[PDB]
């Protein structure tokens, strides 16, 4: 019971050797173990039961081995489709549970970020409530956006969306919302909004007056 | 491959919802059809499992052949009809934290390994999905279906990089999901970006959609945001200008 | 219920053991782990080596619910001390009423001086029962039985086997050897109150067995201990000699984890199951 | 049935006893109906196969005084399933 | 060892419905038939009813038929008794204790109440609702030794402690029960014998105290005329 | 039906001494019956079963006896952990039965009460109501009578008292009893007065007030 593997996320290329372990605090008997590979937005379906045995129209790329208390999944060498989330789904002894899951990434250079802003609507205001966005796009994930109200620093009250690996360029996209009140709105000329990414030597700082 | 559900649902709290699982092969004489269940944002986690057989094969213990989850004994009710050849995940006061897709899987069993009787023979464990089908989608909230509130993204110079400028339409305060998108209308796509929808605060419903274009094609040619909530019915267009 | 029945008793102790003679009441299971301390198992102990001779009375005031309690010879036994019916059973459960001074029957619902128990006990075939179970007034489970036998055996750790212990004396026997209930180092007899005089022996598995002693017929449903996943190696087999129900066209019903003594159907010597451990084939 | 003594403890086994074997030759073993011996030889110890339950032999090929070393050690026909 | 525990007090409204539950613990088998009883104030006990360990078919006293109901789980080895159409002379102090079979003979073997009994639980029916004290100073008028008190009037639900000087007062000290008066609240008086040449040089205050309305009153008392 | 009666309703005795108590039914019972010791204030606890058995933990000093109808909980020496009240119970079948309960506490010289008036107090009165205060101290045995006057007229029917447990120390006894009547009636009358009847009193003590003292 209670499953775990790591790492968490991987980044690999295309043809490269893989390696995916998940850990089971207690060994299972006779390694009763199996794998899944979910593709985004569709039914997750069976790679490997048994640890070692594929399962029909599997390619022998993807194989795994192990026994008592450790595992791996292999896969012989990457393919643009082998990119998903792999559960591994310890069973047997009257009880089955699942493992939290392990994506597959692209590893590519490192791109810069275009920081943007978007002062709130004036039909927005006028229903009392403000929304400024700072929208993030084309560059190098695991990121974050600072927000600023009139050299005042915010926490709390800002929601943040994410965007899918892209197929083409392989980038991350963010959509940080911003929620203040047409009072709060107008409390306030100065707004602003930075980001701090490991590829920028130093964060961009992108702001707005009232009106 | 052998799964057909019914479709999105959408259901008010504390109803009694049902939800039915046929199979293409429409043999439901040796298939342990299961039940798992994976709201968005997380992994999946198994739910239940009811065997057609009899009691000859059950699991270890030899209890109903419908034994459940660890936290969901009660709670859910898992049923077959195999007389009409289908399956159904009869439910109970819908809660509000309930939202996600709900699938099936044959799930051939395991044969039992170690010690037991005689009369204890051919006694299965748990172990096997096998092929999955589609799914379903049941969202739940207090809220009741509305409309979409489309904003104008109003470009500027301040949004604009380049050659190529940052605007968009902003869809707010609608329930239930999904909502169709198909910003510029027929226009070319070229890095559009289209974020999930995202529940805000009191339990509304917000999307955004991002479209880098030309400066010169503003100028030179319109926008227009064509949005969809076909589950509340209304169906607006919305133009973006500078 | 009836009035040839003792029902003599002090629930002094106010722990309501009586009121599971009437209704049911489920018994509280966390006590057994320490009740049951000092069962120890057959495999340590002392090695017999000699010859083989029925024991004398053993006095150590031991605990009555292990199975290796050694009981003594007894007889009659004033009518004051007994509750609830009285089991000293012959290989099937039998029930022995009051009787009067001299046997006659008597009437008297059990108060009184005159009303008393016999339980003069031999061997059969030829004899009348193995030996005794009752809880007396107070609540506290004892026993009678033919002498032990005498294992022998170096150190302080001989055994003195109140049962059929085919380990540690290849020819320890329950026809020769046996006490009480137990069968064998695993298994009781079955009987209604079973679980009132022992109290948590109530997770036993129950299997069908018939027996022979002396050329004569017996069905007991035997109440034997089990879990899953326990060892059985073949050194963990206790001969519980009997006759085999015939389970099926080529297999034979025996106490789990353990082997009867006959030959093979045809041709065969005792052919064990790795993991079916309750079958022994009759061919192979 | 035969018993094992050895380590403190009594198991039942099929293999002969040196009590229950009288007569043996260079290849031809024969032995008390009701168990089946097996011989320690060239650090191989291999089940006597039986044809009859009264005879036995190691390799039928050619044949369709204390010689011999027995042994209590061996287990054969002793758990055989079908 | 076994324990047995009920549930908190209680306060509720003439023609109301109260249920009342306690859980034994500790003992060797799991359900024990429980038997309830209760004593009006300054009055003997009396027998409400409970669970027969011979059949478990509740049986009630002759004057609480229908008007009380009693079921038991299995589960939690709990006992439930429940009211209905409650008169405010029902106030009074319920306890719960099992009814074991201890002697048994004679074609027929009888029950008995067994020690430990449940702590109590209070049920106040009354219509009034929580209301503070009225404290009035019992101003001493003779002799070698002077009487006085404070007085404390209309307050409800129970108790009120109250304190002489703080407790530096406490010899002498007479504090008397409460009673209940016709308008559904409570009364009560407080005397101390004390000298009577400290009469007039030692502070005399009541610490009179309410804690359903979390309400101190501190009153003073001087020599009356 | 089943009555069970105690007699007397009170009992007294020293430390040490030889006590008797009575517990008679209405129909004759065999030997169904117990008695409880019910300490004031806490849960009662059972003493013996069958008219004659002890039960365990009870010390052997307590010693019931008799059949029939009559019966008895007879104590050879008194401890101070004797002083409680006993309600001979019956038992049976379907139902329980209690006594009214006995009382037993020590005997000490006969103590004459200090009678005491407190004129209501100003503030009740301005609430329309009017409320005399009587109050009796010290005084033994529990048995005493009150009456009231006002004007020299009787009063009953509008009285309330309370009264406390037996004094630890000094084994004596206090009384209080209120007289409540309408503001108007209190203003109706001049003299208010109690008397006061007690056995270790030669002849009742009044303790009088009048309006406006
Ligand atoms: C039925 O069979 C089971 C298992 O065969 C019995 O449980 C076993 O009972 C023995 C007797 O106490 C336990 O041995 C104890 O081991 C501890 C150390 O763990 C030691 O300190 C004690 O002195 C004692 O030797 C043994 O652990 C226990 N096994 C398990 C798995 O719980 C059981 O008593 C049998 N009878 C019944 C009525 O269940
Ligand atoms: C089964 O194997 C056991 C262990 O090898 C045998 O136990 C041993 O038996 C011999 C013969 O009886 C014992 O020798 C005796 O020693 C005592 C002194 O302790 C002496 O007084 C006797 O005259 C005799 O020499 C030996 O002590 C004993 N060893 C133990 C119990 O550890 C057993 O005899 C074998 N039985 C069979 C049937 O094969
Ligand atoms: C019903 O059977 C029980 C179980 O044997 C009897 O309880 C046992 O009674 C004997 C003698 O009456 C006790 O022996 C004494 O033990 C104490 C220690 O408690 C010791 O100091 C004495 O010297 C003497 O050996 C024995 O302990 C006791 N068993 C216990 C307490 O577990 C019971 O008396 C029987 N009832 C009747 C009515 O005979
Ligand atoms: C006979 O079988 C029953 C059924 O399994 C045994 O009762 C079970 O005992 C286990 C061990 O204590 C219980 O699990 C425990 O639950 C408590 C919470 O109640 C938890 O705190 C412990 O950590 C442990 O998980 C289990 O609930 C209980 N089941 C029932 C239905 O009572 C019983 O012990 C067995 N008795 C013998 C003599 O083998
Ligand atoms: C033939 O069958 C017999 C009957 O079980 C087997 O005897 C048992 O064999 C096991 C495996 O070696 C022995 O376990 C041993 O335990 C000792 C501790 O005493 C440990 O140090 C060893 O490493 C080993 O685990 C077991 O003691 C033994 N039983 C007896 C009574 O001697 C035998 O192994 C089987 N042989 C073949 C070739 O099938
Ligand atoms: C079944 O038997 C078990 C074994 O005793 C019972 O658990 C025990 O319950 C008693 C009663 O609550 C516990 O005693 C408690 O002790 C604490 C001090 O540690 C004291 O503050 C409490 O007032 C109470 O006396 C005892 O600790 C507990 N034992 C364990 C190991 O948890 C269980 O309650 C029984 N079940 C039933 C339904 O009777
Ligand atoms: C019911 O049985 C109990 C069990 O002992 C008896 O209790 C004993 O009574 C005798 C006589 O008074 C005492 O000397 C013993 O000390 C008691 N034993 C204990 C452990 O306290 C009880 O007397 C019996 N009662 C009846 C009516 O038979
Ligand atoms: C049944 O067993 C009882 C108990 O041992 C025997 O009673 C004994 O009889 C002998 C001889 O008559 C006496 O010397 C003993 O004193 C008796 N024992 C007791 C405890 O009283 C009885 O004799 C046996 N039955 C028969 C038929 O012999
Ligand atoms: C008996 O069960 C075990 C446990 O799985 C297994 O390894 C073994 O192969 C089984 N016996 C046979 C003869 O297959
Ligand atoms: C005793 O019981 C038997 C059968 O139950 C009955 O025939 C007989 O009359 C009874 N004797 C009595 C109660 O004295
Ligand atoms: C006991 O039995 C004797 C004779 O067996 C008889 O005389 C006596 O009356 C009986 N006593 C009781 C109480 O039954
Ligand atoms: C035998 O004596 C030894 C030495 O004191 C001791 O360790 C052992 O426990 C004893 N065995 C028995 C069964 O009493
Ligand atoms: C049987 O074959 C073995 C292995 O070749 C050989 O050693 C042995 O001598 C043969 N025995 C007979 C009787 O043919
Ligand atoms: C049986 O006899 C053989 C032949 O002498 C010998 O090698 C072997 O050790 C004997 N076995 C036993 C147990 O005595």
């Amino acid at each position: 019971l209670t499953l775990t593997q790591s790492p968490g996320t991987l980044s690999l290329s295309p043809g490269e050797r893989a390696t995916l372990s998940c850990r089971a605090s207690q060994s299972v008997s006779n390694n009763y173990l199996a794998w899944y590979q979910q593709k985004p937005g569709q039914a997750p379906r069976l790679l490997i039961y048994g640890a070692s045995s594929r399962a029909t129209g599997i390619p022998d790329r993807f194989s795994g081995s192990g026994s008592g208390t450790g595992f791996t999944l292999i896969i012989s060498r990457l393919e643009p489709e082998d990119f998903a989330v792999y559960y591994c789904q310890q069973y047997g002894s009257s009880s089955i549970t699942f493992g939290q899951g392990t994506r597959l990434e692209i590893k590519r250079t490192v791109a810069a970020p275009s920081v943007f802003i978007f002062p709130p609507s004036d039909e927005q205001l006028k229903s009392g409530t403000a929304s400024v966005v700072c929208l993030l796009n084309n560059f190098y994930r695991e990121a974050k956006v600072q927000w600023k109200v009139d050299n005042a620093l915010q926490s709390g009250n800002s929601q943040e969306s994410v965007t899918e690996q892209d197929s083409k360029d392989s980038t991350y996209s963010l959509s940080s919302t911003l929620t203040l009140s047409k009072a709060d709105y107008e409390k306030h000329k100065v707004y602003a909004c930075e980001v701090t990414h490991q590829g920028l030597s130093s964060p961009v700082t992108k702001s707005f007056n009232r009106g | 491959q052998l799964l057909e559900q019914s479709g999105p649902e959408v259901k008010k709290p504390g109803d009694s919802l049902r939800i039915s699982c046929k199979m293409s092969g429409d043999s439901l004489v040796t298939t342990w059809i299961g039940w798992v269940r994976q709201k968005p944002g997380q992994g999946l986690e198994w739910m239940g499992i009811i065997n057609p057989g009899d009691s000859s094969t059950n699991i270890y213990p030899g209890d109903s052949a419908t034994r459940y989850g660890p936290s969901f004994q009660g709670q859910v009710t898992i049923s077959i009809d195999k007389s009409t050849s289908t399956a159904y995940l009869q439910w109970n006061n819908v809660k509000a934290s309930d939202t996600g897709i709900y699938y099936c899987a044959r799930h051939v069993p395991v044969p039992i390994s170690g010690t037991f009787l005689w009369r204890e023979r051919e006694m299965h464990d748990f172990g096997y999905f096998d092929d999955w089908g589609q799914g379903t989608l049941v969202i739940v909230s207090s809220a009741s279906t509305k409309g979409p509130s489309v904003f104008p993204l109003a470009p500027s110079s301040k949004s604009t990089s380049g050659g190529t400028a940052a605007l968009g339409c902003l869809v707010k305060d609608y329930f239930p999901e999904p909502v169709t998108v198909s910003w510029n209308s027929g226009a070319l796509t070229s890095g559009v970006h289209t974020f999930p929808a995202v529940l805000q605060s009191s339990g509304l419903y917000s999307l955004s959609s991002v479209v880098t274009v030309p400066s010169s094609s503003l100028g030179t040619q319109t926008y227009i945001c064509n949005v969809n909530h076909k589950p509340s019915n209304t169906k607006v267009d919305k133009k973006v200008e500078p | 219920h009836i009035n040839r029945t003792a029902l003599n008793c002090n629930d002094s102790l106010h722990t309501g053991f009586l009121a599971a003679l009437f209704y049911t009441h489920k018994f509280n299971a966390s006590g057994c782990p320490e009740r049951m301390a000092h069962c120890r198992p057959i495999d340590e102990f002392a090695q017999g080596w000699g010859p083989i001779t029925y024991a004398e009375g053993h006095g150590s005031d031991q605990r009555p619910y292990c199975w290796h309690y050694a009981p003594r010879q007894c007889g009659t036994i004033p009518a004051s001390q007994v509750c609830g019916p009285v089991y000293c059973f012959t290989p099937s459960p039998v029930v022995v009423g009051t009787t009067d001074r001299f046997g006659a029957p008597t009437y008297t619902w059990g108060e009184n001086e005159t009303d008393v128990l016999i339980l003069n006990n031999t061997r059969p075939p030829q004899g009348n029962w193995f030996g005794c179970t009752w809880m007396n007034s107070t609540g506290f489970t004892k026993t009678c039985g033919g002498p032990p036998c005498n294992i022998g055996g170096v150190g302080n750790n001989t055994l003195t086997c109140p049962t059929d212990c085919f380990r540690k004396h290849p020819e320890a026997t329950y026809t020769k050897c046996g006490s009480g209930p137990w069968l064998t180092p695993r298994c009781l007899v079955d009987y209604p109150y079973r679980l009132w005089h022992y109290p948590c022996t109530v997770n036993f598995t129950i299997f069908k067995v018939r027996m022979y002693v002396g050329g004569v017929e017996h069905r007991l449903n035997a109440a034997c201990n089990w879990t899953r996943g326990e060892r059985c190696d073949l050194q963990d087999r206790d001969r519980s000699e009997l006759s085999p129900l015939l389970l099926s066209t080529t297999e034979w019903q025996i106490l789990p984890c353990s082997f009867t003594t006959l030959p093979a159907l045809s041709t065969g010597l005792i052919h064990l199951h790795q993991n079916i451990v309750d079958v022994q084939y009759l061919y192979g | 049935y035969e018993v094992r003594n050895a380590s403190g403890l009594y198991h039942v086994t099929n293999d002969c006893s040196n009590a229950s074997i009288v007569y043996e030759t260079t290849d031809m073993i024969m032995h008390t109906p009701g168990c089946v011996p097996c011989v320690r030889e060239d650090n191989s110890s291999r089940c006597w196969v039986a044809l009859t339950p009264t005879l036995a032999a190691r390799n039928a090929s050619v044949p369709t005084p204390r010689r011999h070393e027995t042994v209590q050690d061996c287990n054969c026909s002793i758990y055989p399933g079908h």
